[PDB]
């Protein structure tokens, strides 16, 4: 069990672990996150009280380093920063959980939730989604755009989801083209998971950490990209069993975890009602559909 | 974006630009089988593709052979329409090349689009002008010669015969409409005004008849009386 300790809490804040969040009050004695469950990513987020403008956040895996959180009061913001002197940061944390200074990651043993939400999401990939290289964490605020957002704009900045565009040419094989179109098997198959992704975990990786990032951030182009993964395979005709079956259970965790009152602005009516009744994969999603529709039957 | 009564001038300037139809592309019979189920036997059509500033007529015939085989024909029949638009496209030089192409209808906007991929500096365009171009197959030298097509087939037509000559772009397409709206709200009238004349003939390489331009005053008077009628006749006005 690995620790983000804090350095001080000088600005009263809403602090997010994962799908977990606790309020922070102006220079509070708060000094961390303890008991964090090795072996998955995890977010560490934050939302001023003065600014709900921003929500922003690091994605981190302590196996990767020591990692602790001090707020910066020029660039006015919660900073995370490696620690490279291991036994300063020992002396830190130990310190710290004597004094009780830490709240506990608040895990319920039987609760599966965060595996289910991140089951396909390394570091490695997000570190490619998102660059700055000095940095074994990563940033993600809820005004960062993408790529493809870029293109119809700070470089440096952007998320590097992968590009899905169903009327581009790599979508569609000249001579293809209703085929192609009303069937994006080739482009799924072919271009994306052989081509692009290399393999189906891959890309479920980059869909659940979309996902994250439109939930946790409110980040819009990330919402649309989640969005265009899920339209892609169930616009595809041919799509191996055992991703369809993995999809149902990513979706319907997704789904799970949405806040009800999210709903509005996170979930993209056209797509839904497409995949879970007009698409070739309208039979395949049977977790999905039974939770959407008793969870948000309005949508539909 | 869209083509409106606002942007309407637009269609008589200098940039290139071709209207497309497919309202005639897939055309059938619907009749009942021996069993007294329905069926339906699928006869010639043709995709209608029109420069309205200089009246040239793309007139690419869909012989019923295309249909053979083939499911969710009238599905198809968009992506038919798309890929035989895109080959004209190719087919001419760069500098005849349109710069916009106008759909009649906006569920040819994506099978267009996706098919023109290559052309990237094409703009693909619907419109909300109700245009009259179903009404082509009453024009008798173009139904026939979609009738008697015994394969795949490109025709090309001036379907202003001569006016420009006398009168602007922007006039002849007017005149085009008018008549289109007129054979289309009631043929049988509308043909009966067109040729009640005998003297009047339509020139071997015309579509329509050889009048002056005070008996196109008196012609073009009559088909409005013909359609405000047809309102009336059938809205009881
Ligand atoms: C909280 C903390 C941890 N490690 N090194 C630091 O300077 C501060």
């Amino acid at each position: 069990m690995n620790t983000v300790p804090f350095t001080s809490a000088p600005i009263e804040v809403t602090i997010g672990i994962d799908q977990y969040s606790f309020n922070v009050k102006e220079n509070q004695p708060f000094h961390g996150i303890k008991d964090i469950p090795i072996g998955h990513v995890h977010v560490i987020h934050f939302q001023h009280a003065d600014n709900s403008s921003m929500r922003y956040g690091y994605w981190f895996d302590c196996r990767m380093g020591n990692f602790y959180i001090q707020y910066d009061p020029k660039d006015g913001l919660y900073k995370m920063m490696e620690e490279r002197d291991g036994a300063k940061f020992e002396n830190i944390v130990h310190n710290f959980k004597e004094r009780q200074m830490m709240v506990s990651y608040p895990k319920i043993d039987e609760d599966d939730t965060w595996y289910n939400l991140t089951e396909f999401v390394q570091m490695d990939k997000i570190r490619k989604i998102v660059r700055k290289d000095e940095n074994q964490f990563s940033y993600v605020d809820s005004s960062m755009t993408t790529v493809q957002e870029n293109e119809l704009s700070d470089p440096a900045h952007s998320l590097n989801y992968t590009v899905i565009n169903f009327k581009s040419r790599e979508a569609i094989r000249p001579g293809h083209e209703m085929e192609d179109f009303l069937d994006k098997s080739y482009y799924l198959n072919t271009v994306m998971l052989q081509g692009i992704f290399k393999n189906s975990s891959n890309y479920f990786g980059e869909l659940q950490f979309a996902f994250l990032n439109a939930m946790f951030f409110g980040n819009y182009g990330s919402s649309l990209q989640w969005h265009a993964m899920i339209e892609l395979i169930c616009s595809s005709a041919t799509v191996p069993k055992h991703m369809l079956d993995k999809l149902d259970e990513i979706l319907y965790y997704q789904i799970k975890t949405l806040p009800e009152q999210y709903s509005d602005i996170l979930l993209n009516e056209r797509v839904w009602n497409i995949c879970l009744y007009s698409s070739f994969q309208k039979n395949s999603l049977h977790n999905t559909e039974k939770i959407m529709e008793n969870k948000y039957p309005e949508l539909l | 974006g869209a083509m409106n009564s606002s942007n309407y001038a637009e269609l008589f300037n200098n940039d290139i630009k071709l209207f497309v139809d497919d309202t005639n592309v897939y055309r059938v019979t619907v009749h009942k089988t021996f069993e007294g189920n329905v069926a339906t036997k699928a006869i010639n059509g043709c995709i209608f593709t029109l420069n309205p500033k200089t009246g040239h007529l793309f007139l690419k015939i869909i012989h019923t052979s295309v249909w053979a085989g083939q499911k969710r024909l009238s599905q198809l029949a968009k992506w038919k329409t798309a890929e035989e638009v895109s080959a004209l496209v190719r087919s001419l030089p760069k500098e005849e090349q349109p710069k916009q192409i106008i759909v009649t209808r906006k569920a040819m906007l994506d099978p267009l689009e996706v098919h023109m991929l290559d052309f990237p500096n094409i703009a693909i365009r619907p419109t909300e002008l109700r245009l009259p171009f179903s009404a082509a197959m009453s024009i008798d030298k173009l139904s026939d010669v979609v009738m008697k097509a015994t394969e795949p087939q490109m025709v090309l037509f001036n379907i202003y015969d001569d006016w420009l000559d006398r009168i602007s772009s922007y006039t002849a397409f007017s005149r085009l409409t008018l008549l289109l709206r007129a054979l289309k709200t009631n043929e049988e009238s509308a043909k009966m005004i067109l040729l009640s004349d005998p003297t009047i003939t339509i020139k071997s390489y015309h579509l329509w008849p050889s009048f002056t331009d005070e008996q196109w005053i008196t012609i073009e008077s009559q088909m409005r009386d013909l359609i405000l009628t047809e309102y009336g006749r059938k809205y009881n006005v």
